[PDB]
């Protein structure tokens, strides 16, 4: 009925915390997921990008 | 998209002028992915405005970008002489840059005057074989565009002529040259050749 | 300071293959995208692809996408440009663009020197010389005189006077193209009617592509 495709960029290793009911600084005040979110996250390697 | 600019901009010194540019494109991470380049003729192009919003570091402030909906602008602070130059926009938006038409800036304030005729009729050495060939030249003349004909005893020809109008200096002022190939029996079947330059009007 | 240097003019045969290259110096060519812009005479700028020092990803254009190639070698930090059975159309300037220290990956805040590159179905041919003789019956006035060069394909093909001589009252016209494939300019000269023939007033044209000599008075 819709989708919202996000993005940003983090360094990597910090994935661990975009994710529902884990914790951390960036899922506590940057971007946090309800318990009843539906979707896929997505990420890949952009040292040359960005 | 590709983009587009306008065919040419002129403008008098001093005064300050803007050039569009269309097609602009956008991502999810902004609007403002646009830039600027210039190239002045016989070198390499250089980065002129990038960011409308800003602009690269170290560059004078007589060029400042601008965009409103699906339009870029690059505004110039005031003409001056080393302004005569190609300049092209781009976007870098989705991932992909794309040059748009370009555009010819040149600036007023030279005064006109009159064309130089030069004439040569066939040398000696040539028509003592099957080659022959006449000569025409024009040059002092501010307008960037010319054309040549040729005619003999008033009888026009349109037959084995080529002529370019290429910069004689970088002082506002154009060149140009022509030639007519023909046989040396045709250089004794009539009168001797003439030619005309139309810049402007009998001449 | 950053500079990029390129190789020469390149000239070849319709339908022959065809590869330059561009060395970049003044940064660690790691971490840098390289790529090429396509300028035809008279056109505007045509970006064709980028690449990376760190690893062959090349990103080319959809409209090059299998038309030319680009690569670098790391080792020497000099990228290449790669033609195969180059047509008529492909004669252009080619720059070799590179990122800056700051703004977008894609936004080449520096340029190159640019590569000429010309084709034509007619071979090299030495120049043909002739003399411009002044107009004996309007001798009034400034005289002009001139040498007439024609049949040679090569650009380079120069002209000069009096060895060097000459300074000012002398002037060199540019070519155009002739309708068999060759070229053609002329040189001319103004000074006084009552001073012709003051020394020797001698043409002289160079051509290093054959290294042919050609000297002739008028």
């Amino acid at each position: 009925t819709n989708v919202y495709a996000d993005s940003f960029v983090i360094r990597g290793n910090e994935v661990s915390q975009i994710a529902p009911g884990q914790t951390g600084n960036i899922a506590d005040y940057n971007y946090k997921l309800p318990d009843d979110f539906t979707g896929c996250v997505i990420a890949w390697n952009s040292n040359k990008l960005d | 998209s590709a983009l587009t600019q306008p065919p040419s901009a002129s403008g008098s010194p001093g005064q300050s002028v803007t050039i569009s540019c269309t097609g602009a494109s956008s991502d999810v991470g902004g609007y403002n992915y646009v830039s600027w380049y210039q190239q002045h003729p016989g070198k390499a192009p250089k980065l002129m405005i990038y960011e409308v919003n800003k602009r690269p570091s170290g560059v004078p402030d007589r060029f400042s970008g601008s965009k409103s909906g699906n339009t870029a602008s690059l505004t110039i602070s005031g003409l001056q002489a080393d302004d005569e130059a190609d300049y092209y926009c781009c976007s870098y938006a989705l991932s992909r840059v794309v040059f748009g038409g370009g555009t010819m800036l040149t600036v007023l304030g030279q005064p006109k005057a009159a064309p130089s005729v030069t004439l040569f009729p066939p040398s000696s050495e040539e028509l003592q074989a099957n080659k022959a060939t006449l000569v025409c030249l024009i040059s002092d003349f501010y307008p960037g565009a010319v054309t040549v004909a040729w005619k003999a005893d008033s009888s026009p020809v349109k037959a084995g002529v080529e002529t370019t109008t290429p910069s004689k200096q970088s002082n506002n002022k154009y060149a140009a040259s022509s030639y007519l190939s023909l046989t040396p029996e045709q250089w004794k079947s009539h009168r001797s050749y003439s030619c005309q330059v139309t810049h402007e009007g009998s001449t | 300071q950053m500079q990029l240097v390129q190789s020469g003019a390149e000239v070849k045969k319709p339908g022959e293959s065809l590869k330059i290259s561009c060395k970049g110096s003044g940064y660690t060519f790691s971490y840098y995208w390289i790529g090429w812009v396509r300028q035809m005479p008279g056109k505007g700028l045509e970006w064709m692809g980028i690449i990376y020092p760190g690893d062959s990803d090349t990103r080319y254009s959809p409209s090059f996408q299998g038309q030319v190639t680009i690569s670098a070698d790391k080792s020497i930090s000099t990228a290449y440009l790669h033609w195969s059975s180059l047509k008529a159309s492909d004669t252009a300037m080619y720059y070799c663009a590179r990122q800056g220290d700051l703004g977008d990956w894609i936004l080449l805040g520096y340029w190159g020197q640019g590569t000429l590159v010309t084709v034509s179905s007619a071979s090299t041919k030495g120049p043909s010389v002739f003399p411009l003789a002044p107009s004996s019956k309007s001798t009034s006035g400034t005289a002009a005189l001139g040498c007439l060069v024609k049949d040679y394909f090569p650009e380079p093909v120069t002209v000069s006077w009096n060895s060097g001589a000459l300074t000012s009252g002398v002037h060199t016209f540019p070519a155009v193209l002739q309708s068999s494939g060759l070229y053609s300019l002329s040189s001319v000269v103004t000074v006084p009617s009552s001073s012709l023939g003051t020394q020797t007033y001698i043409c002289n044209v160079n051509h290093k592509p054959s290294n042919t000599k050609v000297d002739k008075k008028v």
